[PDB]
């Protein structure tokens, strides 16, 4: 199993400020073919998640430009350029390398 | 990153000969659908030609018998043989990459062709 | 489908050994037996419930009837101390027996 | 096929909700691409397949419609959101465009 | 694109159920699918995935044998077999499609589009 | 024939391996292959089997959906794709020929030629 831990557990950040969310893998998620198989999700309150960051550093269709991912091997960080009022909710990471698919425990970016 | 640069147009007598060029960086011309698109002054966009990734060619009804589309694999460049030029050929031409359900994702700057 | 073999049996050297193999209606099926001396890849010693492969002395006698497959070793010697796996095929499935360990004193 | 945009000259102030319509005469149901062209510039994809947001386009631009009806919807205007807006027949042989709608920050 | 999940409700401890993920607006013929569960306030946790044409039936340990999955490539629907349900599967279930349609885009990997989810409650 | 295996090594649970069993002669073509794993503390387990032509492929109940046996009679090699290597898969694997051309004649033979086993270890 790949047990992944997020850091930190909560990030209440005022809108307009920047925010970084880090989630480190127990094993190495690098180079199944040359990429970093960690994916980032946002579950906004009351509705279903969709992809924010795929392959560690890249994002899917239509994502706000403020989101960006970084890190290699075991450490990975999400980089929000400017927190706003629509960014509230839990953030998940997932290892996408081995069949047992494990998500994070959930850190909300909220407005304090 | 994906850039198309065009040259070859200019003021040319009616019925004369001419050729355009469209160098490509990043995209391989020899395996993608490249189209020629026309825009007359005071008018909108309009299709001219497309050469398939396999090498099959296509031109418009207003184009058949006059123009020819041509390519080079060594220089990764797109060409258009310009001939029998009437007054209606005065337009600006761009080169674009055709992906079917995906739209003309990349474009060129355009070159002005005038007939006099 | 399972094949049941006693965990182990032992006889003194020079005696006759008898090791059993139990299965549901196992006398209607073909059973193979193998010898695994410790630290060794196994070797086939009995197949088709009655026939004896080339290279094996005739004292390796096996028989099958009813729900029991049995192998008989007369004049047991020192190197008969080995793991003995009764094998059988049912519905294209290789199912191995428990494996009876034979000990000679 | 014939594509008709409606209407040609369009005007609104910043913050207005705009709905630019390119009307399909036959009915094709998935083959639209929205082409915004700064005056005298190179056009760019806005919505491809008539409903999905092409990558890098800001989230204030939306598309809707399927079949015979099609529309372009801008949720909140910007002073730079003036251009000439084209609709195109995707998956076609002549790649027919519309005449062009010139939004004006007025 | 719509991911309508059907079925689900209150089932009996040890009873049976079957869930339907009716998909539309996209191919689904060359796309993989995923099943994701979330017990109340306990986080997204994985269940299942399938290949383009079935056969590849990939399960977690807790659903070893007890759950099985299928698809209707003609009618464009996803299914989910359940047996001897315990109390830890009381959750809302998401069917999700993989990004994409090439190989090394793992059929148990990125999940682009998700559904609305239906609650499956095991109680009496 | 004379059989040699390779590929067993240190991997963590859920990882991927690909064993092998190479033949000396071309008589390999006439032998239906079997994969048999030997536990570090117990005897043998039948893993899979393949026909001489390779069109009759069977797996043990505990391993289908994970392993993929394949062969190449012109390459005189036998492989075993080893995916979702999971907690109890640590063992020594034996490649053993049957002799029977097809699965219908396997019961008339036994596994006669075993190569030197290859040690596979899964652990965190």
């Amino acid at each position: 199993d790949i047990v992944m831990t997020q850091s930190p557990l909560s990030l209440p950040v005022t809108p307009g400020e920047p925010a970084s969310i880090s989630c480190r893998s127990s094993q190495s998620l690098l180079h199944s073919n040359g990429y970093l198989y960690l994916d980032w999700y946002l579950q906004k309150p009351g509705q279903s998640p969709q992809l924010l960051i795929y392959l560690g550093s890249n994002r899917a269709s239509g994502v706000p430009d403020r989101f960006s991912g970084s890190g290699s091997g075991t450490d990975f960080t999400l980089k929000i350029s400017r927190v706003e009022a629509e960014d509230v909710g839990v953030y998940y990471c997932m290892q996408a390398l081995q069949t047992p698919g494990t998500f994070g425990q959930g850190t909300r970016l909220e407005i304090k | 990153e994906v850039q198309l640069v065009e040259s070859g147009g200019g003021l040319i007598q009616p019925g004369g000969s001419l050729r355009l060029s469209c160098a490509a960086s990043g995209i391989i011309v020899s395996s993608n659908y490249m189209t020629w698109v026309r825009q007359a002054p005071g008018k909108g966009l309009e299709w001219v030609s497309v050469i398939y990734s396999g090498g099959s060619t296509f031109y418009a009804d207003s184009v058949k018998g006059r123009f020819t589309i041509s390519r080079d694999k060594s220089k990764n460049t797109l060409y258009l043989q310009m001939s029998s030029l009437r007054a209606e050929d005065t337009a600006v031409y761009y080169c674009a990459r055709d992906l079917g359900p995906y739209g003309m994702d990349v474009w060129g700057q355009g070159t002005t062709v005038t007939v006099s | 489908y399972e094949l049941t073999q006693p965990p182990s049996v032992s006889v003194s050297p020079g005696q006759t050994a008898t090791i059993t193999c139990s299965g549901d209606k196992l006398g209607d099926k073909y059973a193979c037996w193998y010898q695994q001396r410790p630290g060794q890849s196994p070797v086939l010693v009995i197949y088709q419930d009655s026939k004896r492969p080339s290279g094996i002395p005739e004292r390796f006698s096996g028989s099958n009837s009813g729900n029991t497959a049995t192998l008989t070793i007369g004049g047991t010697q020192a190197m008969d101390e080995a793991a003995y796996f009764c094998q059988a095929w049912d519905s294209n499935t290789g199912v191995f027996g428990g494996g009876t360990k034979l000990t000679v004193l | 096929i014939q594509l008709t945009q409606s209407p040609s000259f369009l005007s609104a102030s910043v913050g207005d909700r705009v709905t630019i319509t390119c009307r399909a005469s036959q009915g094709i149901s998935s083959d639209l691409a929205w082409y915004q062209q700064k005056p005298g510039k190179a056009p760019n994809l806005l919505i491809y397949a008539a409903s999905t947001l092409q990558s890098g386009v800001p989230s204030r631009f939306s598309g809707s419609g399927s079949g015979t009806d099609f529309t372009l919807t801008i949720s909140s205007l910007q002073p730079e959101d003036f251009a000439t807006y084209y609709c195109q027949q995707l998956n076609s042989d002549l790649y027919t465009f519309g005449q062009g709608t010139k939004l004006e920050i007025k | 694109v719509q991911l309508l999940e059907s079925g689900g409700g209150v089932v009996q401890p040890g009873g049976s159920l079957r869930l339907s993920c009716a998909a539309s607006g996209f191919a689904f013929t060359t796309y993989a699918m995923n099943w994701v569960r979330q017990a109340p306030g306990r986080g997204l946790e994985w269940v299942s995935a399938i290949s383009d044409g079935g056969g590849s039936a990939y399960y977690a340990d807790s659903v070893k044998g007890r759950f099985t999955i299928s698809r209707d490539n003609s009618k464009n629907t996803l299914y989910l077999q359940m047996n001897s349900l315990r109390a830890e599967d009381t959750a809302v279930y998401y069917c999700a499609k993989t990004r994409g349609r090439g190989l090394y885009d793992y059929v148990w990997g990125s999940k682009d589009y998700w559904g609305q989810g239906t609650l499956v409650t095991v109680s009496s | 024939v004379q059989l040699v295996e390779s590929g067993g090594g240190l991997v963590k649970p859920g990882g991927s391996l690909r064993l092998s069993c190479a033949a000396s002669e071309f008589t390999f073509s006439s032998y239906s292959m079997n994969w048999v794993r030997q536990a570090p503390g117990k005897g043998l387990e039948w893993v899979s089997s393949i026909s001489s032509s390779g069109s009759q492929i069977y797996y043990a109940d505990s391993v289908k959906g994970r392993f993929t046996i394949s062969r190449d009679n012109a390459k005189k090699s036998l492989y075993l794709q080893m995916n979702s290597l999971r907690v109890e898969d640590t063992a020594v694997y034996y490649c053993a020929t049957n002799g029977g051309a097809h699965s219908s004649t396997w019961s008339f033979y036994g596994m006669d030629v075993w190569g030197q086993g290859t040690t596979v270890t899964v652990s965190s």
